[PDB]
C-alpha cells in the first residue's frame, strides 16, 4: 500500500518541476520511478507507475537510457 | 526586509576572488599522435587453384555454383579461367589501394614463392605486407599447416609447411587463409612462432591474421552464394551485402525488388550524392560507430588508425562475422574482438537499405530523379538531443564517429560545427574525447577552405583546443594558419568576442612556437595590435599588450620595430585604463620591452629610462595585481638595469635613484606577497602570473548561468535567512529607540580581554564584539559571551591598532584594521572564526593615529591621520587616492562624513575645527574655522542625523554642538571633567563619557550625566544600532551595557 | 594522409 500510494504521490509531486536543480530533481526521481516500473514482482505497481508516466516528463524519457528501460517494457507477461 | 536589505553593495576585495586566481592548468593525453606509420606496400596473389581439378576431399552436386570474383568460367576452359580471375582480384584490391605493389602467382609451386618473398622483402622490410592463399582446389590442411603445391600433375604434391613461410615472410605482414579449415592454419602460425621465439632465444608481434571459419568446421556450399563468400565479404562488401539481403529476408515488405534489380543498381561507389556512393557512405560510418563503441582505445587506434588497408578489411570483416554467422561458421582472426552481431546498430542498417531500395524501381524503371536519405539528419538529432542536458558524469554520445564524417561532406557541415562546437562549450572532457576520436586534421585543413562563412565556428573551435592542448607545436603555423587568424583580426566588422578569441589564438601561437615569434613579424602584427588598442574590449586590450609582449621577446628587430612606430608610447597611454588586468597587461608588455632592448643603449637608453619612469608612478596605485606584475616587470627591468646598479647599489644599502625608491615602497607595502616579491628583488640587486589566468579563463565553460539564477539555489536562500536576520536585529534595536530609552542599568556582556582594549567595534547586526589590541584584534560571541579567537596583525613594536571598520552592513563584510604606519589588514573570516581563522589581506592607506571611514553609498574610503591631509581611496575602479591638502597642521582626527553631501570634518590642531564641502575646488580647501575651542581639538566628527551639527571635544573636557552654518552658534555641556573621551550615539539620547576611575559614566542629550555604572577606560563604543554601550575598561576587560 | 577524400 505505501509502494503503491507514495508513487501515486511522488507522481504528483513532481507536477511543477523547472530550473536546473528541479532538473535533476526530476532526473533523479524518473530514475528511481522507471527501475520500480520494470523490476517490482507484484504487477500491480508496475502497472500503476507505467500508467503514472505522464506526456509532460517526455522531455526526460527521449534520453537513451530511458528509451532502453522502456524497450525492455514491451516484452512482458502482462 | 530582504527585499531592501540584500543591497547592490560589493565588497571591496569581492574581486580578489578572481584576481587571485593565478594558476594554469592541465596537458591531454594526446593519444592522436600516431607516432606508429608503418604503411603497407606490396601484396601477392597466390591463386593456388588448379580450374577442372577436383580434389578428393570434396563431392559436388548440381547446383555447386563456383563463382569466384562473381565470375565462372568452368566453360572457356582452365587458361581463360585463370587469367581472368587473376585480373579481377587484381582490379578489386586496387579499389582499396591503388598505390601498392601487386605481384600475382596462378598455381605457383616452391621456388616461384622463395623468389617472390625475396623480392617483396628487398623492395622494402618495414612496410608490411599482404599475402593470402586462396585455398580452393587443394586438400585440405594439415595439423602442420600443410599445402599441397602440384608440379603440373596433381600426383606430384609438395606439403609446404608453415616454417618455410615463416622463414620466407619475415617482414611485418597480413596474411588471409580462404581455406576450408583455415583457423587450423592460425592456430598452428602460432605455435610455430612460439618455437621460432624460442629458438631466437638460444615474426611475433609484427603479424596480422584472418581466417576464414573455425578449423573443426568447413565452408558451407549453397546454390546461391559464391564458392569464395569469405573473400568477396572482405573486398566487395555492397554486392555480397544486398545480394544476401534480397535472398535471406523471411517475409519481403517491398515488392518488385529482385536481383535483377540488384544488378542494375546506377552509381560508382565513389560519390556520395549517387545512390551506391551514399551506401558506401552510410555502411562506413555505422561500422565505424560499432568499432569505436565496443572496443578499447588502443586496440581501436592499432586496428583503425595506423594503416588505412589493415583499417578497410576489418571494416569488412565485421560484415562478414555477421553474414557467416547464419551458415555455421564463425571467422577467426588475430587478436580477438568481442563478438559484435547483437548490436543495436545493424537494425540501422537494415531500415536505410530498405529505403534506397524502396525507390529503386522507378528511377531504373523509369529515369525519375533519386531522393536522399534522412539518416545523417536523424543522427544529428538524436546527437543534439543528448546535448541538451549534456551532463559528462556519464557515457559520451554514440554517434560522434558519426558527425566526424559528417564533417567531411559539404551539405550538413555548418550544422554538425554548429553541434560540435556546443559539445566543445563544455569542459576539458569534451576536448579530451573530440580529440581522441580525431576530427583535428581535417578542421586544419578546413583552416585554407576558401568558405569565410565557416571563420566564425573555426576560430571558437580552435579557441578552445589551444585552450586545452596549449602545448600543441603549431602545425597550424606550418600550413600558414597564423596569417590565416591574421586577417582574421584584421577585420574590423568581426564582433568584438571573436576578435579577443582570435588575438588570444595569435597570442598562443607567439608564445608556444618560435617560428610562431618570427611570422607574427612577417605578417606585421605589431601595428595591427596598436591599431586594436582602440577598442572598449577589456580582454581584447589585454591581449593586444600581451602579444606586443611576447612578439618583443626573444627577438631584437621586433624591439626595433616596436621603438620605430612609438609602440611603447601607444602602450604607455593603454595605462589610463581604469580596470586593473588591462593596466597589467601594459605593464608586462613595458618590462618585456625593456628587457629585450638587449642593452643597445643608443639613443633608445633614454627610451628605456623612460619606461622605467613610466611605471614608477603606479606605485601610488593600490590595486594588487597591479602591484604584483609592478614588481615582476621591475624584475624585467633589472634584469638591465643591474649592470650599472654595482655602483648606485650603495645608496640604498637619477633613474635608479628612483627605481630604488619604486621597489622600496613596493617593499614597503603592507601587502604580504608584493613586499616578500619586493624584498627578493631588492636583495637580489643590492648583492650584486596574469598571463597564465588569462589563458586559463578561455577554457572555463561559456554560456555559464550564474547559481543565483536558480530561483531553488542554496545560495537565494542562505542569502535572504541572512539578511532577514540582520533586518530583524536592527528592527529590534528601532523597537528599542522607539519604545523609549532609559540609563543603560543593565548588562548584556562582561569577559576578561587578554590585553588593552584599545578600539571597540560591531555590526550593523548580530553584533560580533571586535576588539583591537595594539598586535591583534579579539573577538567575543555577543549574545552569550562567549570568547572567539583572535588575529594576530603582524604589527612591528612601534605599531598599534587605530582603528577598525567593516566593507558591508549587510553582507559577509571583510573586517578592515588599520594602524599607526598607514597599513590595514583586511579579512571577513571572522565569521566562523572558530572553524575559519584565515585572515585575506593587506595594504596601505597612509603615504592622531590612523582612521578609515568607508562610504558604503558610494564605493570611496576616507583616511587619515598621521598625514595632515585627507586620502580618498577609490575601491570599484583602479584603486588610486585623491589626495586633500587641508589646512590642518598636524596630525588630524577621526574623519567623518554625512553622505548626503561630500561634507568633511577634520582636525586635532590649533584649536579649530576644519570643515569643507569637497565639490569646491581641492586647492584652496576652504574650511569653516570653528574656533570656540581654542584649545587642542580632540575628535571632530558630524551628526548623521538630519540636524547635522559638528561635535567637538577639548583636550581640557569641553564638550561642544556647533550648528554647522554658524560656528558661533553653539551649545556647551563639558560633561568630560574626571573622564576619558566621549562618544554620542545619534540615534539614541545616550553619549558615554568612560570614567579615570572603575566606573562609568554616561549622559543624555540635555546634558543629564550619571557617574555609577558598573559592570579608567580606555575605549567606548556605542553598538552602530543598539543604544547599548561598550566599555573597553583599562583594567583589560570589556562590557556592554544595555537599556532597562 | 588522410583516411577519407574531403572537400575543402
Amino acid at each position: 500500500e505505501i509502494r503503491m500510494e507514495a508513487a501515486r504521490t511522488c507522481s504528483r509531486l513532481l507536477t511543477p518541476s523547472v530550473s536546473q536543480t528541479a532538473v535533476q530533481v526530476v532526473a533523479d526521481v524518473l530514475s528511481k520511478l522507471l527501475v520500480v516500473g520494470i523490476t517490482d514482482p507484484d504487477p500491480d505497481i508496475r502497472y500503476c507507475v507505467l500508467a503514472s508516466l505522464d506526456e509532460r516528463f517526455d522531455a526526460h524519457l527521449a534520453q537513451a537510457e530511458n528509451l532502453q528501460a522502456l524497450f525492455v517494457a514491451l516484452n512482458d507477461q502482462v | 526586509e530582504a527585499d531592501l536589505t540584500d543591497w547592490n553593495l560589493p565588497l571591496a576585495f569581492m574581486k580578489k576572488r578572481h584576481c587571485e586566481k593565478i594558476e594554469g592548468s592541465k596537458s591531454l593525453a594526446q593519444s592522436w599522435r600516431m607516432k606508429d606509420r608503418m604503411k603497407t606496400v606490396s601484396v601477392a596473389l597466390v591463386l593456388c587453384l588448379n580450374v577442372g581439378v577436383d580434389p578428393p576431399d570434396v563431392v559436388k552436386t548440381t547446383p555447386c555454383a563456383r563463382l569466384e570474383c562473381w565470375i565462372d568460367p568452368l566453360s572457356m576452359g582452365p587458361q581463360k579461367a585463370l587469367e581472368t580471375i587473376g585480373a579481377n582480384l587484381q582490379k578489386q584490391y586496387e579499389n582499396w589501394q591503388p598505390r601498392a605493389r601487386y605481384k600475382q602467382s596462378l598455381d605457383p609451386t616452391v621456388d616461384e614463392v622463395k623468389k617472390l618473398c625475396t623480392s617483396l622483402r628487398r623492395n622494402a622490410k618495414e612496410e608490411r605486407v599482404l599475402f593470402h592463399y586462396n585455398g580452393h582446389g587443394v586438400p585440405r590442411p594439415t595439423v602442420n599447416g600443410e599445402v599441397w603445391v602440384f608440379n603440373k600433375n596433381y600426383t606430384q604434391y609438395i606439403p609446404l609447411s608453415i616454417y618455410d613461410l615463416q622463414t620466407w615472410m619475415g617482414s611485418p605482414s597480413i596474411f588471409v587463409y580462404d581455406c576450408s579449415n583455415a583457423g587450423l592454419i592460425v592456430k598452428s602460425f602460432k605455435q610455430f612462432a612460439l618455437q621460432r621465439e624460442q629458438e631466437l632465444e638460444v615474426s611475433m608481434k609484427n603479424c596480422i591474421q584472418l581466417a576464414a571459419c573455425e578449423a573443426t568446421e568447413l565452408l558451407p556450399m549453397i546454390p546461391d552464394l559464391p564458392a569464395d563468400l569469405f573473400t568477396s565479404c572482405l573486398t566487395t562488401p555492397i554486392k555480397i551485402a544486398l545480394r544476401w539481403f534480397c535472398m535471406q529476408k523471411c517475409v519481403s515488405l517491398v515488392p518488385g525488388v529482385t536481383l535483377d534489380l540488384i544488378e542494375k543498381i546506377p552509381g560508382r561507389l565513389n560519390d556520395r550524392r549517387t545512390p551506391l556512393g551514399e551506401l558506401n557512405w552510410i555502411f562506413t560510418a555505422i561500422t565505424d560507430t560499432i568499432a569505436w563503441n565496443v572496443l578499447p582505445r588502443d586496440l581501436f587506434q592499432k586496428l583503425f588508425r595506423q594503416d588505412l588497408l589493415v583499417a578497410s578489411l576489418f571494416r569488412n570483416f565485421l560484415l562478414a562475422e555477421r553474414i557467416m554467422r547464419s551458415y555455421n561458421c564463425t571467422p577467426v582472426s588475430s587478436p580477438r574482438l568481442p563478438p559484435t552481431y547483437m548490436h543495436a546498430m545493424w537494425q540501422a542498417w537494415d531500415l536505410a537499405v530498405d529505403i534506397c531500395l524502396s525507390q529503386l524501381p522507378t528511377i531504373i524503371e523509369e529515369g525519375t530523379a533519386f531522393r536522399h536519405s534522412p539518416f545523417f539528419a536523424e543522427q544529428l538529432t538524436a546527437f543534439q538531443v543528448w546535448l541538451t542536458m549534456g551532463v559528462e558524469n556519464r557515457n559520451p554520445p554514440e554517434q560522434l564517429p558519426i558527425v566526424l564524417q559528417v564533417l567531411l561532406s559539404q551539405v550538413h557541415r555548418l550544422r554538425a560545427l554548429d553541434l560540435l562546437g556546443r559539445f566543445l562549450d563544455l569542459g576539458p572532457w569534451a576536448v579530451s574525447l573530440a580529440l581522441s576520436v580525431g576530427i583535428f586534421p581535417y578542421v586544419l585543413k578546413l583552416l585554407q577552405s576558401s568558405a569565410r562563412e565557416l571563420r566564425p565556428l573555426l576560430v571558437f573551435i580552435w579557441a578552445k583546443i589551444l585552450a586545452v592542448d596549449s602545448s600543441c607545436q603549431a602545425d597550424l603555423v606550418k600550413d600558414n594558419g597564423h596569417k590565416y587568424f591574421l586577417s582574421v583580426l584584421a577585420d574590423p566588422y568581426m564582433p568584438a568576442e571573436h576578435r579577443t578569441m582570435t588575438a588570444f589564438i595569435l597570442a598562443v601561437i607567439v608564445n608556444s612556437y618560435h617560428t610562431g615569434q618570427e611570422a607574427c613579424l612577417q605578417g606585421n602584427l605589431i601595428a595591427i595590435c596598436l591599431e586594436q588598442l582602440n577598442d572598449p574590449h577589456p580582454l581584447l586590450r589585454q591581449w593586444v599588450a600581451i602579444c606586443l609582449g611576447r612578439i618583443w621577446q626573444n627577438f631584437d628587430s621586433a624591439r626595433w620595430c616596436g621603438v620605430r612606430d612609438s609602440a611603447h608610447e601607444k602602450l604607455y597611454s593603454l595605462l589610463s585604463d581604469p580596470i586593473p588586468e588591462v593596466r597589467c597587461a601594459a605593464v608586462f608588455a613595458l618590462g618585456t620591452f625593456v628587457g629585450n632592448s638587449a642593452e643597445r643603449t643608443d639613443h633608445s637608453t633614454t627610451i628605456d629610462h623612460n619606461v622605467a619612469m613610466m611605471l614608477a608612478q603606479l606605485v601610488s596605485d593600490g590595486s594588487p595585481m597591479v602591484r604584483k606584475e609592478l614588481v615582476v616587470a621591475l624584475s624585467h627591468l633589472v634584469v638591465q638595469y643591474e649592470s650599472n646598479f654595482c655602483t648606485v647599489a650603495l645608496q640604498f644599502i637619477s633613474v635608479y635613484t628612483q627605481i630604488w625608491r619604486v621597489l622600496l615602497h613596493l617593499a614597503a607595502d603592507p601587502y604580504p606577497e608584493v613586499s616578500d616579491v619586493a624584498m627578493k628583488v631588492l636583495n637580489s640587486i643590492a648583492y650584486k602570473g596574469f598571463c597564465d589566468w588569462s589563458a586559463r579563463y578561455f577554457a572555463q565553460p561559456v554560456m555559464k548561468i550564474p547559481e543565483e539564477h536558480d530561483l531553488e539555489s542554496q545560495i537565494r536562500k542562505e542569502r535572504e535567512w541572512r539578511f532577514l536576520r540582520n533586518s530583524r536585529v536592527r528592527r529590534q534595536a528601532q523597537q528599542v529607540i522607539q519604545k523609549g530609552i532609559t540609563r543603560l542599568d543593565d548588562q548584556i556582556f562582561l569577559n576578561r580581554n587578554p590585553g588593552v582594549p584599545s578600539v571597540v567595534k560591531f555590526h550593523p547586526f548580530t553584533p560580533c564584539i571586535a576588539v583591537a589590541d595594539k598586535d591583534s584584534i579579539c573577538f567575543w560571541d555577543w549574545e552569550k559571551g562567549e570568547k572567539l579567537d583572535y588575529f594576530h596583525n603582524g604589527n612591528p613594536r612601534y605599531t598599534r591598532v587605530t582603528a577598525m571598520e567593516y566593507l558591508n552592513g549587510q553582507d559577509c563584510s571583510l573586517l578592515l584594521t588599520a594602524t599607526d604606519d598607514g597599513a590595514i589588514r583586511v579579512w571577513k573570516n571572522f565569521a566562523d572564526l572558530e572553524k575559519n581563522p584565515e585572515m585575506v589581506t593587506a595594504w596601505q592607506g597612509l603615504s592622531a593615529g590612523m582612521v578609515v571611514d568607508w562610504e558604503q553609498e558610494t564605493g570611496l574610503l576616507m583616511s587619515s591621520g598621521d598625514v595632515r591631509i585627507v586620502r580618498i581611496w577609490d575601491t570599484d575602479r583602479e584603486m588610486k587616492v585623491q589626495d586633500i591638502p587641508t589646512g590642518a597642521d598636524s596630525c588630524v582626527t577621526s574623519l567623518s562624513c554625512d553622505s548626503h553631501r561630500s561634507l568633511i570634518v577634520a582636525g586635532l590642531g590649533d584649536g579649530s575645527i576644519r570643515v569643507y564641502d569637497r565639490r569646491m575646488a581641492l586647492s584652496e580647501c576652504r574650511v569653516m574655522t570653528y574656533r570656540e575651542h581654542t584649545a587642542w581639538v580632540v575628535k571632530a566628527s558630524l551628526q548623521k542625523r538630519p540636524d547635522g551639527h559638528i561635535v567637538s571635544v577639548s583636550v581640557n573636557g569641553d564638550v561642544r554642538i556647533f550648528d554647522p552654518r554658524m560656528p558661533e552658534s553653539v551649545n556647551v555641556l563639558q560633561i568630560v571633567k574626571g573622564l576619558t573621551a566621549l562618544d554620542i550615539h545619534p540615534q539614541a539620547d545616550l553619549i558615554a563619557c568612560g570614567s579615570v576611575n572603575q566606573f562609568t559614566a554616561i549622559y543624555n542629550s540635555s546634558g543629564e550625566l550619571i557617574n555609577n555604572i558598573k559592570y579608567a577606560i580606555s575605549c567606548l563604543a556605542f553598538h552602530p544600532h543598539w543604544p547599548h554601550l561598550a566599555v573597553g575598561s583599562n583594567d583589560y576587560y570589556i562590557s556592554v551595557y544595555s537599556v532597562e | 594522409e588522410s583516411q577519407f577524400e574531403m572537400d575543402i
